[PDB]
RNA sequence: CUCCGAACGGUAAGAGCCUAGCAUGUAGA
């Protein structure tokens, strides 16, 4: 969650699961490169 | 250049013919961008051009007071004092709409009541309407009709004092 | 309005007013009492909510 | 208990204080804040001890 | 109210009490009252920065006894 | 044209006389501008004095031109002596017209 | 907006054309109001018609001052307008009447070295 | 713990210098800037060697790069562009009408701009033009017993230069951050940005703490009152590895 | 800041040079400060005839 | 209870450059 740092809160709660985490530079880690587009 | 620009042709009514806003709106329009541009060199056709340029209706906007485009075209031309007729081609011209209103204020400023009223008389049939700005410098929409019933009635625009003579009846009991 | 006279120099930069006005006692005494009278019988009649303007 | 005696001295007092504006300002000020004068010494202030009444 | 003084460069000095909430225009119109010129061809400054209008008195701080500057555009 | 040609014949293009007898200053400029100024205690005596009488006259033009009628003559020579108290040509000039003022407004409040 | 336009310029030239005439009957009514109050201080009725009130431009609000507050005017230069700045009930302290001007010792009007002024209004 | 004049002179002149306790104050003294309401001769000389040198220039350029590198420790996490520092007058910060920011803040992409509202309250408002830019502006103002609230200082100062002409700006926010180095206070109040409260109230904090130009104002004015507790160019050292 | 080079002078506003450039002895070559009105009909025909034509 | 105050004592100190509103009306050949 590099690429979007508004959404991430010290007091926020999440779960966990057993699966592969994506790259930093992956397209679902950040939404906000690829919705530059005019 | 900023002294005069006519060596002897003509006066006005009571005043400077280089004297008719105020002082401080002179001093105010002394320094400027486009006025400095005016004053390095302005002719006849000149001014035509620069009216034709700049479409706009108003005075000095903000806290720092800086005239408006169509005020240093009146400025300059109060300064230069043009002929009767090129005025009343300005005024007859409808192509253009802000030099139709400068020539129009330009009547009403230097020119008798008698004129004004002859001038102004097929000013009040125009319906386009204009762009003006405002005092604190905003756009605001307004008409030609407005403007001209504005000026041919008391002086109550921002940098202009024009008095007239009488009323309408006493005028036309005076004549025509 | 009436008139008055007027001295006036040549130079025109000056022009005092020659006449030491000159009216009669009862005659200014009623006309001031007079403007007194029709004055507050003025106010009496209309609700005359005016005055001038400061300027 | 000698009104005289009490009212001199206000106007002394307040003499005095007006001779310590002028020192401070040249052009007698409207309203000298009464803080920098009245103020005890060792927190950096004058010390008059004020034998008048002066609300604050 | 808080009251202001308006002193000039030419002996124009004004007095005049206005409420806190009020803006800088109302007080112009009050200072055009007292002094007999127009309201919007008064500009108060405090050297070199102007006032604008719209914002109100408690914003610039202006408070009872304060002195303006009393110009003409 | 009195006053305006002392002023202008100070060499001092920085203030412009109102018409209605103020004084203002132009280009928000003083200190050393000012300095060669704010003078003449007779320069704004007199042009207090002209600013009443020009009040007056002024006051007389407008009855005889558009709202004469009774009200505007008489209740503007009433508030004009009471404005030459609280509006125009204030005790700045001379010692003595504070006294002349409040006999003015004495004679105000009996009438 | 051509039909629009027309409509609001014929508006305009109606407005302007009833404000003329409306000066002239307005001059005319000023006229017939001074002969209706004639007839009225007349044979309207003998303290039985009054038809009026007491309409006033300016409020005038006003209070006490405390023991020496200022004779703050309003000043007589803009009393036409009537302007909702101007009713606002001057009888307020404004820096100095807050106090209140009577435990002080005997009298305090101004501690300036400029008394020249000798009087409290009680003569 | 004509000397001692002096040092009462400062000790109380945040008191003793005040339009209301001069009435027809009109001075800027020099260099940053100083109500200085009358003669008040002792203070002026005082004062002037008070703020000894261009000091009061480079703190406000010290706290405007302070507040870049700040910025530039979260720029990719804030979507930002870079370092926006713009290019100013020379002498610049000594004046008190305008406001061209220095930091400006070209976003990545399409900004929420929140609405007007001070650093301190909570209910922020994000429903407004989605703004290319914010825009921070430094001013600096020595405050008096009556001029020592910061904050509505700074909510007047934003939206009065902002809405008169009279100025260039950046696009169409300058979130202005005011600190008033009389009474040491952090101040700023107009159009915040998406989430940039928490940035610029810790930055508020770093930067009243410890900014080496504070740290140098703060022992001026303890010493002085008293108190004690393009390679060929020179001016361009640097390294070739 | 400006320039002017036939003054060869460095002008520290826009007024500066604006003024450096005629009302100058460089206007005293350049013909002074005298320029006159052009005719008044053939100008103002002239002008409206090309201001007309250039702008449709 | 309604007696309203104005100014001076106050803004520095200069360096190089730049621009302006004015004033006299002559004997002479």
């Amino acid at each position: 969650y590099n690429f979007m740092g508004v959404r991430h809160d010290p007091n926020m709660k999440y779960e966990l699961q057993l699966a592969n985490p994506k790259e930093f530079y992956h397209e679902v880690h950040r939404p906000s490169h690829f919705l530059n587009f005019a | 250049m900023a002294n005069r620009t006519v060596k002897d042709a003509h006066s006005i009514h009571g005043t400077n013919p280089q004297y008719l806003v105020e002082k401080i709106i002179r001093t105010r329009i002394y320094e400027s961008k486009y006025w400095k541009e005016e004053c390095f060199g302005l002719t006849a056709e000149l001014v035509v051009d620069k009216a034709m340029e700049l479409r706009f209706v108003g005075g000095v906007y903000g806290g720092n007071i800086k005239p408006t485009p169509f005020l240093c075209l009146t400025l300059k031309m109060l300064q230069i004092q043009p002929e009767k007729d090129i005025i009343v081609e300005f005024i007859k011209n409808e192509d253009f709409k802000y030099v139709r209103m400068l020539g129009a204020l330009y009547m009403r400023l230097t020119g008798t009541a008698i004129d004004c009223y002859k001038y102004l008389e097929p000013l009040y049939n125009d319906y386009r309407k204009i762009k003006s700005q405002n005092r604190n410098g905003e756009f605001e929409l307004m008409h030609v009709d407005e403007f001209i019933d504005e000026l041919l009635h008391s002086e109550r625009v921002c940098d202009i004092i024009l008095p007239r003579l009488q009323k309408r009846y006493v005028l036309e009991e005076a004549e025509q | 309005i009436r008139d008055v006279p007027v001295l006036y120099h040549i130079t025109g930069a000056i022009s005092f007013v020659n006449e030491i006005p000159w009216v009669i006692e009862p005659v200014y005494i009623s006309q001031w009492g007079s403007m007194w009278i029709m004055m507050r019988r003025e106010k009496r009649d209309r609700r005359h909510f005016k005055r001038m303007r400061f300027p | 208990n000698t009104q005289e005696l009490l009212d001199l001295l206000v106007k002394c007092e307040n003499k005095i204080q007006t001779r310590i504006k002028i020192g401070l300002n040249s052009k007698m000020p409207s309203r000298f804040p009464p803080v920098v004068f009245y103020t005890p010494k060792e927190l950096g202030g004058l010390g008059m001890l004020s034998m008048g009444h002066v609300l604050i | 109210m808080i009251e202001v003084v308006c002193n000039d460069r030419l002996g124009k000095k004004v007095r005049v009490k206005c409420n806190t909430d009020d803006t800088i225009g109302d007080l112009k119109k009050l200072i055009a009252a007292q002094t007999g010129t127009r309201w919007n061809k008064i500009v108060l400054k405090k050297w070199y920065t102007i006032f604008k209008d719209h914002v109100s008195l408690g914003d610039y701080e202006i408070h009872d006894g304060m002195n303006l500057e009393l110009y003409y555009q | 044209n009195m006053l305006n040609l002392l002023i202008h014949r100070k060499n001092l293009n920085y203030l412009h006389l109102d018409y209605n007898f103020n004084l203002k200053p132009v280009k928000t400029l003083t200190t050393k501008e000012r300095k060669k100024s704010r003078f003449g205690n007779a320069f704004h005596l007199c042009r207090e004095v002209l600013r009443l009488t020009k009040l007056v006259v002024d006051s007389h033009v407008q009855y005889r031109l558009g709202n004469v009628d009774a009200f505007q003559l008489a209740d503007g020579l009433q508030y004009i002596f009471a404005h030459v108290g609280q509006l125009t040509g204030m005790y700045r000039y001379k010692y003595k017209l504070m006294r002349q003022i409040r006999m003015c407004k004495d004679l105000k409040h009996l009438i | 907006n051509d039909e629009e336009e027309y409509e609001a310029w014929k508006v305009r030239e109606l407005k302007r054309i009833k404000r003329d005439r409306e000066d002239r009957e307005a001059l005319e009514k000023e006229k017939a109001e001074i002969e209706r109050m004639r007839n009225l201080t007349e044979e309207e009725r003998r303290a039985e018609l009054r038809a009026n009130g007491k309409v006033i431009t300016n409020k005038a609000v006003k209070g006490k001052y405390k023991f020496l507050q200022k004779y703050y005017h309003r000043g007589a230069f803009f009393m036409d307008e009537d302007e909702e700045v101007y009713k606002r009930d001057f009888s307020a302290p404004t820096l100095e009447d807050h106090f209140n001007k009577t435990i002080l010792p005997k009298v305090m009007q101004v501690k300036n070295f400029g008394r020249s002024g000798r009087t409290k209004y009680t003569h | 713990w004509q000397i001692p004049n002096r040092r009462f002179t400062l000790w109380w002149s945040p008191t003793i210098n005040r339009a209301n306790v001069y009435v027809g104050f009109q001075v800027q003294l020099d260099l940053t800037g100083i109500f200085m309401h009358g003669k008040i001769p002792t203070l002026k000389i005082s004062l002037i060697q008070i703020f000894r040198a261009h000091l009061w220039q480079k703190i406000h350029e010290s706290i405007v790069m302070d507040l870049c590198q700040v910025f530039d420790q979260e720029l990719d996490a804030l979507e930002i562009e870079t370092v926006q520092k713009e290019t100013i007058h020379p002498r610049k910060s000594y004046k008190m009408n305008s406001s061209c920011a220095d930091i400006l803040l070209f976003a990545s992409y399409k900004w929420n701009v929140s609405r007007p509202s001070l650093l301190a309250d909570s209910k922020d408002v994000m429903d407004s033009t989605t703004t290319q830019k914010y825009w921070i502006d430094i001013q600096l103002r020595w405050g008096d017993y009556d001029s020592h609230d910061i904050e509505r200082y700074a909510r007047a100062k934003f939206l009065d230069y902002t809405t008169d002409n009279m100025s260039i700006y950046p696009s169409p926010t300058g979130v202005l951050i005011a600190i008033d180095l009389a009474y040491n206070l952090h101040s700023a109040y107009g159009n915040w940005f998406p989430g940039s409260k928490p940035l610029i109230q810790q930055a508020m904090a770093k930067i009243m703490k410890a900014n080496p130009a504070l740290y140098v104002l703060r022992e001026r004015i303890r010493k002085g009152l008293q108190l004690y507790s393009g390679e060929l160019f020179s001016n361009q050292i640097i390294w070739f590895v | 800041g400006y320039y002017c080079n036939v003054c060869d002078c460095v002008v520290k506003d826009s007024i500066n040079f604006l003024d450096h450039i005629n009302g100058k002895k460089h206007q005293r070559n350049l013909g002074m400060s005298m320029r006159v009105e052009r005719s008044t009909l053939d100008q103002v025909k002239k002008r409206f005839e090309v201001n007309k034509k250039k702008m449709e």
